[PDB]
């Protein structure tokens, strides 16, 4: 708030002001990955991959 | 091996037949050599069915090189006898001849020997069916929930 000093304040009344800020969002962060059907290396480790993704 | 070119294979085939060489005074004629080189190329291109047939290391002539004769055949040491015996058999009908029984037998033996190692390599077993359990003895499979084999 502003503040004046004096006795007579004719035509010195101020107004009100209230600024603001904005918060937004960007883009998702993904871990898109694939699982080949016939793969031992894909059958194993597809849970360690989830942990590493987390 | 002293047999290192398509012309060398053709000379061996003609000598086997009895059309060239020094056992008789007859000499190799260029028109009878070009035809035999054509027949050899056709025979090996038929045997090597785009890689799904008999593998021998033969190197196929390119249209750029003027004489197909003169090039190395590219075979191994153990393919030469089979190749030129079968060539003699193939080119015998041109001279109204007939390859002798010994040449026919050697050609059969050589072709079979040529395909033997390829047959051994191609004798392979398929993987387990996709509808087949891994069993509870396979501890790693029971761990990462690999209850069934992949298949294909």
């Amino acid at each position: 708030s502003p503040t004046q000093e004096g006795w007579d304040l004719t035509d010195k009344a101020t107004g009100l002001l209230e600024l603001n800020v904005a918060v937004n969002m960007g883009e998702p962060d993904n871990d898109f990955f694939q699982l080949r059907a016939d793969d031992l290396r894909d059958e194993t480790a597809y849970r360690r991959r989830i942990q590493s993704a987390a | 091996m002293q047999i290192k070119t398509k012309g060398d294979l053709v000379r061996a085939a003609l000598r086997k037949l009895g059309v060239a060489s020094d056992a008789t005074l007859t000499d190799v004629e260029p028109q009878s050599m070009q035809d035999a080189v054509d027949d050899l190329e056709a025979m090996m291109a038929e045997w090597y069915q785009d890689g799904k047939g008999i593998i021998t290391g033969y190197v196929f002539s390119d249209d750029e090189n003027p004489p197909a004769e003169g090039d190395d055949h590219g075979l191994r040491s153990s393919a030469v006898s089979a190749v030129f015996h079968n060539l003699a058999c193939r080119i015998a009908p041109d001279y109204a001849l007939e390859a002798t029984a010994k040449i026919i037998a050697t050609a059969k033996y050589g072709k079979e020997l040529l395909y033997k190692q390829t047959a051994i390599s191609r004798a392979k077993r398929a993987p387990y069916p996709s509808r087949m359990p891994t069993g509870s003895g396979n501890s790693f499979a029971n761990l990462n929930e690999w209850h069934y084999f992949p298949g294909e």
